[PDB]
């Protein structure tokens, strides 16, 4: 019950002497769904407590690593010294197809490569010759962004005027972002700072231009990064309703297609988090509605997909039917083999924004508990939302420390914990099956339908794994 | 369309028919994709000599580096401390990224902590900071040592670090005889490698600097070790093993393997092993300090013969044949114990493994790149073995170093073909294997998008890339093997001569057309 | 036409249009060869299932088979003993063939004798024969001791080695106390690891039957261990590793570590280290003997059993983790001494490192051969990674080895797809690979045509070898390997998961096709 959670929250507390126990308090809740304002049990968005070894990142994370870095036919320029660039290469599987290096640069590093001289005098006229250079060696990119890291933030460089000048110069879209680290204090803002970016810089190319033909089916798939395929599957899932999605970012994305978005008639919004900013001003100016979906499970895509066609005309009802008839015996055929080797499992998630919430239904539709889950740099409301969807009498932290997290796996003992690549050796080694909920740990998709069955497979092949029988040695 | 019995993952599923009928809408309708002719124009025109001299040409643009940032360096060097905790002075992504590399490198838990500097420690600094972080790291952690390095941030505004723990302990947020060493790491000066010289000579000067009056070299027949940025483990475990069979103390000197391979028996354990306080402070009286890596321990190499006042030799790092043959001859003058008959025997069977294997490595021409001590090393080795060492690249090193490696290419007729680069980047091999084929590469995980782009332009213009340095990311537990000594040349050539005859069977492989050469003997 | 510069060797010399030209005149004039669609109608005709069943239906046609004969572990055997000198009664041909086969696989001088028996030998016996060849080896190779085997030719003939060196002794042609036991190793019974056998079985009476009145169990406190046919030099070194960690006492005897292991110092050297003759002789006193390959060490167990009243373990082969656990576990049992924190923490980085790679490890499928109790190891091990068995062969096997393996497979759920065969050669393999895809295959080089064949069908249809056995013929130095204990688990997991790995990149290298997987971080 209660009694014992809350038991637990202040024997972990107790170490903490002063000042973090006090902060920490606030982050650790125990669900209510009766709680509509999460405001009242959990508070988050606050700084982080200085050495707490926290898993969040910076807002240079949120914006190249995350938004812009997906955007394929763009060259995105580090702007600062090599770390950060090289620490965020390919790291992340946002999925593409193109040619890398000549017409795709997803998995390129590019940088300014600071050095001291840089540092003192600036590197403004750096910046300058940065860009006639990638101009003159990769004459195919369609746009530069310039992302800045923390230096360049500290030592007032204007990059403002420079992008604007070599756009004029070379009648090409560079887009500014001042993403540096130093700024919020997670990468949600950074989130917010893409989002401002493509809102000043590349949304509003055609809003003057009508040779696009329209149809009253124009979706826009807005959030979905294409994590190993999960918008490819999205977008044969909607596309079989009958559906023209005409626009698709970051993930597997062009500048056109973000460009051609403010002539979609709904915007699907699968990340709130990321592009919840761009969502509402895309309602705002264009008149554009949008969507929250979920496809992550087979109820919430039929759910998901019922919604969608609710408001269209009744072709589209029909084909959603269609494909929900066709799609059933796959999904079936995958809970009946899986479900009676994953049923009774309990869960615990700690992964970021929208993910730990939405993997809930899937975890449920193969019949495993969910009795814990947790953000780094999610907001109030994705707390609210949380609040409805997950049971009672449940575990809910923010901003966890890994000391936190240690002894709350240590009381509540899962079957299985899904969280990043920094906690997955920490719990790998505590006999905990253990599950990269952004990588999909090198797997994936695990959305759609399609997605649903790998998820399945990926469940039973960690958590049934003989590895983790073995950890006892006979003789000891 | 999923099977329940053959569930595909991303690949061979969005090979599927509907798939590629999806993603050819996609790319014709919505994209404005560049037509594929053009596309082929332009990649041909990159694989061009005409564009290597443009390319070579780049004065601001740095494309995939093969060098990260200096606190990365730091943190390596601090996890070698028995129960210390690495403290980053600055933002928390620089950690979370610094973890998330570790982590895809050693697949093991790696323990480092930030104090959250934001824009308001860029107005007031970063003082609040160091002192609640200072408390809170020593209350849920508990460590015996807190070495803190920098972040950019930090540097840029000039955070005092000496000052800003002083007044921590003066307050009262750390007992005063707690070990708080610091360093200066700036990432726009030098790489990883200059971090962790700057981290282990903090270390040593915070443990030796003001008791030096009571110290006696030679005292305790021991001889100091420092190994420098290292990332297999192997090579830890090699230098203890050998300086153990020659029966001559030592004392390791910043020794990460134990937290860096710890058993998984249940239980977490974010400390093991480690070199002791007791051993950092004893150290100045020993009978020498040798460096494994010179030519990126330059300030430790200062302090030490300014110091502790030894007199360290002048050795290249111990890899390959001869190399290693004088690091063993110098340990042996140092501590007196002669060399005995297992190295002497092991020795003989690298000899013995060479003659077998060097009708098929001879003539072979290499593109390789990594760190300047383990690049330099590895050209060595390639000498001895009769391979061409065609394009060496090395991102962070300098003239001093260049020059070395070019005098020791003059003194062997194979490297007559070779060009040694300085401040270049993976754009530059990509052009230098297109426009100057090799037979293979040798370098970190980075080189395999290389090796793709060459698989682009033909079967025949392929270059296959041997995974050897940091990082590999796409390869499990190599961080595991061994580079130094004579088991570590003895893992490179079975490496090297592997390579060369897989190579040799895939081109061989055709029925009726290349299978004459698949013999089963080579 | 060469160029002086770039010279080529087979491969690609004849693939210039000359020599295809005057390839395509001879074929097209002289050869009369079948017409290419015959050619590609049969190939597809023997990749189906009817041709495996008519296949499947051989009684008398034997088409590369996965065995060799007795006298070549006789060999082996004799190999591992102090100055011992390998003796085979029969024909020069069978010793050329001995020598070059080991010098093939180890690359290292194997010494073996023969008396040379001609037609004269065949119908008047081998006694002269004899005689002169024992005393011309003593004389000029000067051994310690001459093991005797036997080739077919004088199996069939009743060659009674006894009497043929008893008459010598008697004669002079040897001295009385020189020993020479020996062994009858018929080539048509059994194989080589039954040779192996044999010859211990020989050495163990000739030292021990005549001398069992003053020999008390456990009086020195020591383990024999009879490690039978091993091709590792890897085994015996972490055998003997593990058995001095626990400061077990052992005496493994027929160690022929250093023979095969000799350095390259500028001497050539015979004989070198090798189990003692006093090692032999004192081997009744031992606490208990512990076979680590008992499905071939059977006339070795009922003589010891019989003879030397050791009660000796059911232990299987000590490889993987749970028979790794079961050895350690009755040697501490057996000599009293606990297992030390070493080995539970090498056994920790085991676990470790199959939780790593078990998402990589998981649901694949193999296709694997060789020895009896390698090969049982291997399934076991696999097993415990989660991979899946799907076709077993063993073609020197017999029923109640099929009947063991049966019992492993089906107390494992990763055992439901497979299928033990025993008498089957690498044809029969060749037709389940085709009809049964596995993702790999794990074997000696006598698999590489098998993949060639694979891929002849097409790039979907390849199934890769992975090299692990005896013998191995187109790699270097995997010899070094190890197969036994933790570490050899170890190394079996590295080398699957890369294997793996590597596959992988190589079907996602397709730029634009296939690069959208192409992942650095796996
Ligand atoms: S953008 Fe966000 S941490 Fe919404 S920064 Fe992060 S590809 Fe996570 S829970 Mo990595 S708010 Fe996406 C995310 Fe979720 S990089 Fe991916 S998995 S749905
Ligand atoms: S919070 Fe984020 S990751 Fe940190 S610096 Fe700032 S943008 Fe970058 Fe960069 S080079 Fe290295 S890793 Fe830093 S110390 Fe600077
Ligand atoms: S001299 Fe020549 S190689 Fe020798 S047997 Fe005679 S034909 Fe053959 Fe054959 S199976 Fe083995 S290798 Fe012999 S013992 Fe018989
Ligand atoms: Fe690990
Ligand atoms: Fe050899």
């Amino acid at each position: 019950s209660r009694e014992e959670v809350e038991s637990l929250i202040q024997e972990v507390l107790e170490v903490y002497p002063e000042k973090a126990r006090k902060d920490r308090n606030k982050h650790l809740a125990v669900n209510d769904p009766a709680v509509t304002q999460s405001k009242k049990c959990i508070i988050s968005n606050k700084k982080s407590q200085p050495g707490l070894m926290t898993i969040r990142g910076c807002a240079y994370a949120g914006s190249k690593g995350v938004v812009w870095g997906p955007i394929k036919d763009m060259i995105h320029i580090s702007h600062g010294p090599v770390g950060c660039g090289q620490y965020s290469r390919a790291g992340r599987r946002n999925y593409y197809i193109g040619t890398t290096g000549v017409n795709a640069f997803v998995t390129m590093n590019f940088t300014s490569d600071f050095q001291e001289k840089d540092i003192v005098f600036g590197g403004d006229k750096k910046l300058a010759k940065l860009i006639d250079e990638v101009e003159t060696l990769f004459p195919l990119n369609k746009g530069i962004s310039v992302q800045s890291e923390c230096p360049i933030g500290l030592i007032g460089d204007d990059i403002e005027s420079v992008s604007k000048v070599k756009g004029a110069e070379l009648s090409k879209t560079i887009v500014p972002v001042r993403c540096e680290g130093f700024r919020g204090v997670s990468q949600s803002l950074g989130h917010h700072i893409a989002n401002d970016a493509v809102r000043d810089w590349v949304l509003g190319k055609r809003d003057e231009d009508t040779t696009f033909a329209s149809t009253p089916y124009d979706v826009a798939i807005i959030g979905d990064y294409n994590i190993g395929g999960d918008a490819w599957s999205s977008r044969i899932l909607l596309e079989e309703m009958g559906l023209r999605c005409v626009a698709q970012w970051s993930g597997d994305g062009s500048i056109s297609e973000i460009e051609l978005t403010p002539k979609v008639k709904l915007n699907l919004v699968h990340c709130y988090r990321s592009m919840n900013y761009i969502s509402r001003h895309m309602e705002e100016k264009y008149g554009i509605p949008w969507m929250e979906y979920n496809f992550f499970g087979p109820t919430k895509t039929i759910e998901s997909l019922r919604a969608i066609a609710a408001k269209f005309d009744e072709s589209i009802q029909k084909k959603c039917e269609e494909v929900i008839a066709k799609y059933k015996p796959e999904w079936e055929a995958v809970v009946a083999k899986y479900r009676p080797r994953l049923e009774g499992k309990r869960v615990m998630l700690y992964i970021g924004g929208l993910r730990p919430r939405h993997v809930i239904g899937a975890y449920e539709d193969l019949g495993m508990e969910v009795v814990g889950t947790g953000y780094e740099f999610a907001h109030n409301d994705d707390y609210d939302r949380t609040m409805k969807e997950m049971g009672d009498s449940t575990l809910l932290y923010d901003d966890v420390t890994g000391y936190e997290f240690e002894e709350f796996v240590k009381r509540i003992k899962p079957d299985l914990i899904g969280s990043g690549i920094k906690e997955k050796f920490i719990f790998q080694k505590m006999g905990i099956p253990f599950r990269e909920m952004h990588s999909w740990d090198y797997s994936g998709p695990y959305h759609g339908f399609d997605g649903f069955a790998i998820f399945a497979r990926d469940m039973d092949m960690t958590l049934n794994n003989p590895c983790w029988k073995k950890l006892q040695a006979p003789w000891e | 369309s999923q099977q329940v019995d053959k569930i595909k993952a991303s690949y061979p599923l969005f090979l599927d028919q509907d798939y590629k009928d999806m993603l050819a809408k996609k790319r014709d309708g919505f994209e404005e994709k560049y037509p594929q002719d053009k596309i082929d124009e332009v990649f041909q025109w990159t694989t061009t000599k005409e564009y290597q001299e443009l390319n070579f040409q780049r004065e601001a643009l740095t494309v995939n580096p093969a060098k990260a940032c200096q606190p990365l360096g730091a943190v390596l060097c601090a996890l070698g401390f028995e129960k210390t905790m690495p403290y980053v002075h600055g933002s928390q992504g620089c950690v979370a990224y610094f973890r998330s590399y570790f982590n895809r490198h050693f697949r093991e838990p790696v323990s480092c902590v930030s104090d959250s500097m934001t824009e308001d420690a860029a107005v007031f600094g970063g003082q609040q900071n160091m002192k609640d972080g200072l408390q809170n790291c020593k209350a849920t952690y508990k460590p015996d040592m807190i070495a803190v390095s920098t972040t950019c941030m930090a540097e840029v505004i000039g955070d005092d670090l000496n000052a800003f723990i002083n007044n921590s302990k003066k307050e009262g947020f750390i007992p005063d005889e707690f070990p708080v060493p610091f360093a200066h790491t700036p990432s726009f000066v030098g790489s990883h490698v200059t971090g962790w010289d700057n981290m282990f000579e903090g270390i040593a000067r915070y443990f030796t600097l003001k008791s030096m009056d009571d110290k006696v070299v030679g005292s305790n027949k021991k001889i100091n070790i420092v190994p420098g940025f290292e990332t297999y483990l192997g090579n830890f475990r090699v230098i203890k093993r050998m300086l153990s069979e020659m029966g001559v103390g030592y004392s390791l000197l910043s020794d990460p393997e134990e937290v860096l391979d710890t058993p998984a028996d249940g239980q977490f354990r974010m400390y093991a092993g480690g070199t002791t306080q007791e051993e950092m402070k004893d150290a100045p009286n020993a009978l020498n300090t040798v460096l494994l890596q010179p030519w990126h321990l330059e300030k430790t190499k200062k302090f030490v013969e300014g110091t502790w006042k030894h007199e360290v030799p002048k050795l290249n790092i111990p890899m390959g044949l001869d190399w290693t043959d004088e690091f063993l001859m110098k340990v042996s003058e140092i501590s007196g114990q002669p060399i005995p008959a297992s190295l002497t025997k092991e020795r003989g069977r690298l000899v013995d493994m060479m003659t077998d294997s060097h009708t098929w490595l001879h003539g072979k021409r290499f593109a390789l790149w990594g760190d300047p001590d383990f690049v330099m090393g590895l050209v060595k080795f390639l000498l001895e073995l009769g391979c061409e060492p065609v394009h060496i690249l090395c991102h962070n090193g300098n003239k001093r170093w260049k020059k070395a490696v070019d005098a020791i290419l003059a003194a062997s007729p194979y490297g007559k073909n070779a060009t040694v680069y300085i401040g270049k980047d993976l754009w530059h091999l990509r052009s230098l294997v297109f426009t100057d084929k090799p037979d293979f590469m040798i370098g970190n995980s980075y080189g395999k998008f290389i090796q793709r782009d060459t698989l682009h332009k033909g079967k025949e213009f392929e270059v296959p890339l041997i995974r050897i340095g940091f990082p590999i990311f796409d390869r499990h537990h190599l961080h595991r093997s061994t580079t130094l000594g004579y088991e570590g040349a003895m893992q490179i050539l079975t490496t090297l001569v592997n390579s060369i005859l897989e190579r040799l069977d895939e081109e061989t492989r055709g029925m009726q057309a290349t299978d004459y050469n698949h013999d089963l003997v080579r």
